[PDB]
RNA sequence: UGGUUGAACAAAAA
RNA sequence: GAGAAGGGAAA
RNA sequence: CUAAAGAUAGCGUGAAAGCUCAAAAA
RNA sequence: GUGUAUGUUCGAAUGCUACAACCACA
């Protein structure tokens, strides 16, 4: 129940079909911000690893960040040695099968500045690391912040209000009706 | 400075009232 | 071709690079001071001198704009309004009422443009020979000088070049603006100084920083 | 790439050739990507 | 409408010693308004000083009551507040299409001095009330345009703005042609640079034109730019570049 | 100039701006720095 | 003010009506003359409508004096005599 | 336009003021021009 | 064509193209487009703005059309980045 | 020595319990003038930095960690 | 982005695709089928007073009104001819050029012709609406004017 | 207008098998496989 | 004729030595430094000698110089008066030293005489100086603290030989361990 | 609080999911505690709701809210029960609602919401702070549905190994009659619903028994059969 | 690059002396503040240092005015009420710019 | 808009 | 208006 | 004049000086 | 604009080498 840093799935060392990448059962939501695949592909384990670091880099160490998938698919290759048709090849490299609509990092941290709606995220870390993966990605950001607490709202509700009193005032003070 | 400060402790008041109603109001 | 077949990239990505930005590191912030008022426009009115009414129906009744522009001119015969001869031009939009060629009108009949070169530089020193159109200029001791008489042929009866008693100013004027500015900038490509020894030319208010080996 | 299996269909064919790759290979990366 | 239509004499019947009817609008227009209301009452001050106004310039019988019915600090406000926003909020705005025709019309006929939207008024005012469509300036003239209707096929006839202009241009001595579109719009290009030239041949230059020149200096007239004329190297080692 | 498959302004200075070249070309032109100027 | 419901702090946003008494001759009435612009400026009139505004130059010798009536109905007289870019003028001069 | 018709006009604003031709005014009048 | 016994697709195209072999090296280079007929500069993508509606697919079309336009010219544009959307 | 000298050491509301106060009315019958102007100028000096964090460029780490969060 | 995963992946069908087994001129299924209206004068008064500001809106109004029938109630005509005249009515920033494009509309003359066909319906209560609205427009109409 | 309310005395019932209809009276329409549970509330 | 900038420089009190110190400033701008020292040794006579103070300069085109003193800095009088050769490594986080409320009135009280805050008021003043030792890492409370209460044995006019020493012995102990 | 009112109209009696989605519309159907409705609402309008966050996915708060639905003459008070909505983009494809009658427990997903974090001292001293729970169970038994829970962490310090806001702390949140509660199977005292640590001190953890590796699951949905080999790490 | 040539002139380029005299109160003296402002503000003292500016408040309902003298001598006078601060340069822009133009050919722009 | 124009510029616009 | 990507050349 | 001003966002210096931006006013 | 050339590092580090803090003006 406390917090824990729990320990990443292993590489299965198993040969396995080539297949196809299932689709999502549905959206994936999660706090903070995320970084969505917006299409199907396999992601390789240094793909993967080279995107964690680029985001520990740019976040700094002060911040946590969340690596939602891992590598644990089988892929195999043939060596250059080797004939056609003696067989699958051996095991090469390991891949998460990725779909669209799942999310490959994110970090938990909520966004500070609610009274601040016109400040839009900052996705740098996204930014750095997405030309560099082979999926297209979308950048979300979800801090359960509602609409029936936004201060905008009261802003222009004050606003109204304060343009309606000018108006009466200047009605009143000309004169022209009762 | 003097006088403008005085007069902004006096009106302090009316400018919490005005405050207590929008929100109240809202 | 474009319209009739889509791309890979909008294709297969769906053009994700148009809003994969980090939002950070901007060379300038958002507007984000409209808010969408809807604020209430008014008649702007401006009393231009009487030379706007060289620009005509043309300009003002003749061309698209999304809103109207009107021009009227008031012509009669220490300043006090009244009694004097003026073009009132008003609209909806202020923004049509700062439009340069409405003053371009005005400075062209009444006072025309000028722009300044500056010389720097040891042995550097425009003058005439004997005077003018016979603009020289040497940029430096050894350096032959520069005959630019060609220049002012080119611009006659409409730009003028003049020069200071010490050889170092060199002030374009004339009566059209993008001609003097094209004079002004041919006579600067063509004195520009040479930012590791300095010796040249350089517009106004803009200097040449100088660069160290 | 080359004529025989990566010409397109036209108006007329309902998407398909007797030797074409494009289509199946368009769908598949649409799929399961490359 | 009293001034648009010149009904300034007018007066009820039922007395002898009536009052003008005229004089008693402007009064009970301005008796429930004080200077600061005037300020913002609108159409109300044009309306006030254009019947002060064309009172003055045609002089008629009841001038000295119609002028006593406005209130003498109403006039010097008006008076000294014309040219902020009065006329130029009340007159019509934008362009308007048979006044274009004819601009094109003159300057196809290279009538240079034509000037659009041009006020006219008496020798000694030092503000103009009315402006006219087209005013050629060297000939005397006034060329005013009627785009309404006409009250039949072939019968055409001015608004009510149109006729008090034309009273006015006549009081400051111009003359005044008004083209009407009901006959304008019949003809064809040729035809109307015809018509216009015709029009023109009544009323020759009677003064010079003022030019709206374009500065020039003038004194280099006789500067020649033989563009492509060859660079030559005339001494070696040269002792000036020539360009 | 800086040949480039993509402009960006890097500063408050950069503009973006057509060149007429051997063809039209789109570029980035700049006052402050001579190294900001751009040709796609 | 942005991103901000209530108004930044203005010492005329609730006030009824303010009177500036202040004499040509003595010296310190830079900061009379000042408030008096400043509260018959246009600006003040767009921003709080409902101020009213009076000034004016005593024949009297008088200190410069500022009355000040508040929409719940009190009434205040301060002293406004002072330096103001005066300040900053003894200031240079000293050092 | 809109806003010409809610009533701020080229004269200013209607509601602040009558400017002529006011709004209101031309309904009350033309909407019930008989005694 | 003449040498090249066998050529993609892609290239016989462009070699049939009745223009300029300047304006035929642009658009091999990319930076112009042939589009029905005629010779132009490629559509601009540029950062944080909605594409041209024509360059979408059907079901994005009202996603994209929903993002903010630039209506300005090349002069005023301040996208932080911008690049030929292909 | 002076009466208000013995508060000094008490710390003042931050930017956000002014914030709370202010922005969403929580215990704002208990508002003093003081609390209104701290507000006042935490949300410019906010407005400011947040401002810079946008406009920044360089490596420099003078930004506190707090606003790259934004 | 609005890429819809579920159509990119294979998951769902598109409106073209199963259109392109179709007959090309199959008529598209009404999804919603709400009673058209009985009495066209109640809807189009409800339509003209949602209306105010947009000339181009109003006499779209009018042409609807026409092409559905050949005699529309003369009190809808003379407010619709009100209308037009209100949106140009002494205050606004129109040009008169813009009236005058107005004048020149094909519908309208129609809507004058209408007024103009049934002339001796207007009543007494209308004359200072019409007289507004010629004034507004500058259109003076010598064949209702009498 | 006003709230639907079902009427009194009704309770939430599933049929494990599902529910039939026209369509599925006939035998060439059964549910597939014949054993097979599809609950309905 | 104009202003061409302002500079600024630390003296010591009656020293006029033409040091490099000075020459830094002094030295580009031309001024001549034996008048200038001779002009801050008399407006310096009611001060003690060898202490450093602040001072602003202000040249003119013409090559006329203008200048003014005012007294140490805020950190200068806050680790004077509380013993600590050294300030904090890592403010916010660690602390090295403590001073008190009266004694930080009384320093505002000392420093009410320069020109910046001359019209400024002591509360502020107060307020400043508190920003500066928490900038700076050196605690503040009403009475002293037990952890730093009985560190007054150090003497206030021979400290700068101590920070001297603490400069040379963390120097050489972080640079054996780096070398470790 | 957060009820909504709605205007729809009727799913008629030949239209398909895939012809009212094209009319730019989005298909539902009412159901339990009475007949089973269909009906349409205007797309815009719904996802309006769905999404309300500009750069966020389907919001917490749509499967919490209570829905008024008017179709002709009926009103429809309920709650979304099932989305199908796109994985990637912001689109409704399909919606059940169940209906929600006052006297019988609804399974509410009621979200939480930290507005307050700029006056958390653990944020400020430069600490993570998160929102463990987005949403908390609660039996809702009244003729309204609670708002959205608001957690305060302006007494948060954090001390270590960390500190935690739970249950037991929101407990005061829930309606003073009593016609809302937390689900019973929660442990209000051991419940976290908001964390405060520091990045990279967190102890280590085995990955849960109840995990199931993504990268092995059929397009059926099961396991693929190599998860049972007696070598499969996972 | 692109230059910034034909940049306008300040109201105050050429300017050897100002004085605005008006009546704070007068429905449309706002010109007069706005001008006294901008003629005591910080940048017109830096750009301007020979700038000779001075005002004076009327305790009578009287016009306001303003007088503007050029260094080359030339003078004008408005009546602030009926004029705007563009309008007031435009219609002494002439003689302005002559002076300026004058200055140019003879010293540097640059200062 | 200006033969101003090899990798260079000026005017206007929004 | 579209691999209009057979040729011409069209809004 | 009012009000605002980052232990600093872009320049600049060997180091200083100097300009701009943010904020406020208009 | 101003305490302030804030503290530590540094031969120095004056908003702008690099870290700490990011307070302060009736
Ligand atoms: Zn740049």
């Amino acid at each position: 129940m406390p917090p824990f840093r729990f320990k990443a799935p292993q590489e299965v060392r198993i040969k396995v079909p080539i297949g196809r990448i299932p689709p999502a059962v549905g959206p994936e939501i999660r706090l903070g911000k995320s970084i969505v695949a917006v299409a199907p592909h396999r992601v390789t384990a240094e793909q993967l690893e080279d995107a964690r670091r680029v985001l520990r880099r740019v976040l700094g160490r002060s911040k946590e960040v969340h690596q939602n998938v891992h590598a644990t698919y089988a892929v195999t290759r043939k060596p250059e040695g080797t004939k056609m048709g003696q067989g699958k090849g051996s095991i090469d490299r390991f891949v998460a099968r990725v779909p669209a609509g799942r999310i490959l990092f994110h970090i938990p941290q909520i966004n500070p500045f609610h009274p601040f709606p016109e400040v839009e995220p900052n996705f740098a870390a996204f930014k750095a690391i997405a030309p560099r993966l082979p999926v297209p990605v979308v950048f979300r950001e979800q801090n359960n912040f509602f609409q029936m607490h936004s201060v905008k709202d009261l802003i222009r509700k004050r606003q109204a209000e304060e343009r309606e009193n000018r108006e009466k005032t200047a009605r009143d003070k000309l004169g022209g009706f009762h | 400075e003097r006088a403008a400060t005085a007069e902004e402790v006096d009106r302090e008041e009316q400018g919490k009232l005005s405050f207590a109603e929008m929100v109240v109001g809202s | 071709g474009v319209g009739g077949s889509y791309g890979y990239d909008a294709f297969f990505r769906g053009a994700a690079e148009v809003l994969n930005g980090s939002n950070i590191q901007l060379p300038h912030l958002p507007e984000n001071e409209e808010q969408k008022e809807g604020k209430v426009y008014q008649l702007h009115s401006v009393r231009f001198p009487p030379q706007v009414r060289r620009l005509g129906a043309n300009y003002f009744f003749r061309r698209q704009r999304a809103v109207p522009l009107t021009y009227y001119h008031h012509l009669v015969e220490a300043q006090t309004g009244r009694g004097q001869a003026l073009c009132f031009v008003a609209s909806a939009n202020p923004g049509y009422l700062q439009s340069k060629e409405l003053e371009n009108a005005v400075f062209e009949s009444t006072r025309g443009f000028a722009c300044q070169l500056i010389l720097e530089g040891r042995g550097v020193k425009a003058y005439f020979d004997p005077e003018w159109p016979n603009l020289m200029v040497r940029l430096g001791v050894g350096v032959k000088p520069l005959a630019l008489r060609r220049l002012a042929e080119q611009y006659a009866t409409r730009a003028k070049i003049f020069v200071d008693k010490r050889g170092l100013l060199l002030t374009v004027h004339g009566y059209d603006k993008c001609a003097v500015g094209t004079l002004a900038m041919s006579l600067f490509n063509h004195l520009q100084a040479n930012p590791y020894t300095m010796k040249g030319a350089h517009v106004a208010m803009h200097p040449i920083k100088k660069k160290v080996t | 790439n080359r004529n025989p299996s990566a010409r397109y269909p036209k108006k007329g064919n309902k998407g398909c050739r007797p030797v074409c790759r494009a289509m199946r290979k368009i769908r598949k990366r649409l799929r399961t990507g490359n | 409408a009293l001034t648009l239509q010149g009904s300034y004499d007018l007066c009820l019947p039922s007395d002898e010693t009536a009052k003008s009817t005229l004089a008693l609008f402007l009064q009970r227009a301005c008796e429930p308004l004080s200077l600061e209301q005037l300020e913002n009452s609108g159409w109300v001050q044009f309306f006030l000083y254009q019947t002060l106004y064309c009172v003055d310039v045609e002089k008629p019988k009841r001038e000295v009551e119609v002028k006593k019915a406005v209130p003498f600090a109403f006039q010097k406000h008006l008076h000294l507040s014309w040219l902020d926003k009065i006329l130029i909020n009340a007159q019509p705005q934008g362009n308007e299409l048979l006044q274009l025709d004819v601009d094109a019309a003159l300057k196809r006929l290279h009538i240079t001095d034509a000037l659009i939207n041009c006020s006219a008024g008496r020798q000694w005012d030092e503000q103009h009330c009315w402006f006219a469509g087209h005013l050629v300036r060297s000939r005397n003239l006034a060329l005013e345009y009627d785009y309404l209707l006409p009250l039949g096929p072939g019968r055409p006839k001015v608004s009510g703005w149109l006729a008090c202009k034309r009273r006015m241009l006549k009081a400051f001595g111009l003359n005044v042609a008004t083209i009407h579109q009901s006959f304008w719009s019949l003809l064809n290009l040729e035809q109307k640079d015809v018509q216009l030239t015709r029009l023109l041949a009544q009323f020759p230059p009677v003064l010079e034109a003022v030019k709206d020149e374009k500065k020039a200096y003038e004194e280099d007239r006789h500067l020649r730019f033989q563009r492509h004329a060859r660079q030559k190297f005339e001494t070696w080692p040269p002792e000036k570049l020539e360009i | 100039m800086w040949h480039r498959g993509t402009l960006s302004l890097l500063c408050s200075s950069c503009r973006y701006v057509v060149r007429k070249w051997h063809v039209p070309i789109l570029g980035v032109d700049c006052n402050a720095n001579p190294r900001h100027k751009q040709a796609l | 003010m942005r991103n901000a419901i209530f108004p930044r702090i203005d010492f005329l946003r609730y006030l009824k009506k303010i009177h500036v008494s202040y004499c040509p001759t003595r010296p310190k009435t830079e900061i009379a003359k000042q408030l008096i612009m400043r509260v018959t400026s246009e600006s003040v009139k767009k921003k709080f409508p409902h101020l009213q505004a009076s000034w004016e130059m005593l024949a009297y010798d008088a200190p410069a004096t500022v009355e000040v009536e508040l929409l719940d109905g009190r009434r205040v007289r301060r002293i406004i005599d002072g330096y103001s870019k005066a300040e900053k003028k003894k200031i240079v001069d000293d050092w | 336009s809109i806003q010409a018709i809610r009533g701020h006009g080229r004269w200013g604003s209607e509601r602040e003021f009558p400017r002529g031709w006011d709004q209101l005014h031309l309904k009350d009048i033309l909407g019930s021009p008989l005694r | 064509a003449g040498h090249k016994h066998s050529e993609s697709v892609l290239q016989q195209f462009y070699n049939r193209l009745p223009v300029r072999k300047r304006f035929l090296k642009a658009i091999r280079k990319g930076t112009l487009i042939w589009d029905k007929g005629q010779v132009k500069i490629p559509p601009i993508a540029m950062q944080g703005y909605g594409l041209p509606n024509k360059l979408v697919l059907p079901h994005q079309k009202e996603f994209n059309n929903k993002l903010p336009k630039f209506k300005g010219k090349i002069n005023q544009l301040k996208a932080t980045r911008i690049w030929f959307q292909d | 020595y002076p009466a208000w000298l013995f508060t000094l050491d008490k710390p003042e509301k931050t930017y956000g319990e002014l914030a709370m106060t202010f922005l969403y009315g929580v215990g704002i019958e208990n508002a003093t003038l003081d609390e209104y102007l701290r507000f006042t100028r935490l949300h410019t000096k906010n407005l400011i930095k947040l401002n810079n964090m946008r406009l920044k460029k360089s490596k420099r780490s003078s930004v506190k960690p707090l606003f790259w969060d934004a | 982005v609005g890429v819809l995963a579920s159509l990119t992946s294979g998951q769902m069908t598109t409106r073209e695709y199963e259109e392109a087994f179709l007959p090309r001129r199959l008529k598209r299924i009404k999804v919603f089928n709400t009673p058209p209206p009985s009495e066209l004068p109640a809807f189009f008064h409800k339509r003209l007073d949602n209306a105010h500001s947009n000339p181009r809106s109003i006499l779209k109004l009018y042409r609807q009104y026409m092409r559905k029938d050949d005699y529309p109630a003369y009190d809808w005509l003379v407010r619709c001819f009100c209308h037009l005249g209100n949106v140009f009515g002494f205050n606004s920033f129109w040009a008169t050029k813009d009236k005058q494009v107005i004048q020149a509309l094909p519908s309208f003359k129609f809507l004058v012709y209408d007024l103009i066909e049934r002339k001796h319906l207007i009543e007494a209560r209308q004359v200072p609406r019409l007289l507004y609205a010629f004034a507004c427009l500058e259109y003076r109409s010598w064949h209702l004017l009498p | 207008p006003k709230v639907y309310r079902q009427r009194e005395g009704m309770i939430q019932f599933v049929f494990q098998w599902g529910i039939g209809n026209s369509f599925r009276a006939v035998s060439a329409n059964r549910f597939r496989p014949v054993h097979a549970a599809r609950p309905k509330e | 004729m104009s202003v061409v900038g302002r500079f600024r420089l630390i003296v010591p009190a009656a020293t006029a030595k033409p040091s490099p110190a000075i020459g830094q400033t002094l030295g580009p701008l031309g001024i001549n430094m034996m008048q200038f020292c001779k002009e801050f040794n008399a407006r310096t006579a009611n001060v003690r000698p060898e202490v450093p103070l602040q001072v602003t300069i202000v040249p003119l085109t013409d090559r006329s110089y203008k200048f003014s003193i005012r007294a140490p800095s805020n950190i200068w009088f806050l680790l004077r008066t509380a013993r600590c050769p050294m300030g904090s490594e890592s403010p916010g986080h660690q602390s090295v030293g403590n001073v008190t409320l009266k004694e930080i009135y009384h320093i505002a009280r000392c420093k009410s005489m320069d020109w910046p805050l001359i019209g400024m008021s002591l509360r502020g003043i107060c307020r400043s100086l508190i920003g500066t030792a928490r900038a700076s890492g050196i605690e503040i409370s009403k009475e002293i603290l037990p952890a730093y209460h009985k560190r007054d044995y150090t003497d206030v006019q021979a400290l700068e030989s101590m920070r001297k020493d603490m400069r040379q012995r963390k120097k050489a102990a972080k640079r054996a361990a780096t070398k470790k | 609080s957060s009820a909504v009112d709605v205007a729809c109209k009727p799913w008629k009696r030949f239209v398909r999911k895939e012809d009212i989605q094209r009319a730019g519309y989005v298909p539902c159907i009412v159901e339990k505690y009475g007949i089973e409705r269909r009906l349409a609402i205007h797309r815009d309008t719904l996802e309006a709701l769905a999404f309300d966050e500009q750069h966020g996915h389907l919001s917490y708060l749509f499967q919490a809210r209570l829905f008024r639905l008017r179709i002709g003459n009926w009103i429809e008070e309920c709650i979304p029960t099932f989305v199908q909505a796109d994985p990637v983009a912001r689109r409704l494809y399909f919606v059940k609602f169940e209906r929600h009658v006052a006297g019988k427990i609804s399974e509410v997903d009621i979200p939480t919401t930290m507005v307050g974090l700029l006056a958390c001292p653990a944020y400020q001293r430069g600490y993570h702070v998160e929102l463990v729970m987005p949403t908390i169970r609660c039996q809702c038994v009244g003729a309204e549905i609670p708002p959205p829970f608001f957690v305060d962490v302006s007494r948060l310090h954090y001390s270590p190994p960390y500190t935690a806001i739970t249950l037991q702390d929101l407990q005061h949140l829930l309606p003073a009659d009593g016609s809302a509660r937390f689900h019973p199977s929660y442990d209000a005292a051991t419940q976290e619903v908001a964390w405060a640590y520091e990045v990279g001190s967190l102890p280590d953890a085995p990955l849960p028994a109840d995990y199931v590796d993504p990268n092995f699951v059929d397009r059926k949905g099961q396991k693929m059969d190599v998860c049972f080999r007696n070598h499969f790490p996972n | 690059p692109k230059y910034d040539l034909f940049k306008p002139l300040d109201f105050l380029a050429c300017v050897k002396s100002v004085h605005v005299a008006y009546h704070p109160g007068r429905p449309r003296s706002e010109v007069c503040r706005q001008l006294i402002h901008h003629m005591k503000s910080d940048s017109v003292r830096k750009r301007f240092p020979s700038l000779q500016a001075s005002y004076q408040l009327l305790g009578y309902n009287a016009p306001s005015t303003i007088k503007i003298e050029l260094i080359n001598g030339k003078k004008h006078e408005f009546q602030a009420e009926h004029f705007s601060l563009r309008e007031m340069q435009m219609r002494f822009d002439t003689d302005q710019f002559e002076a300026y133009l004058e200055y140019m050919k003879s010293q540097s722009v640059e200062a």
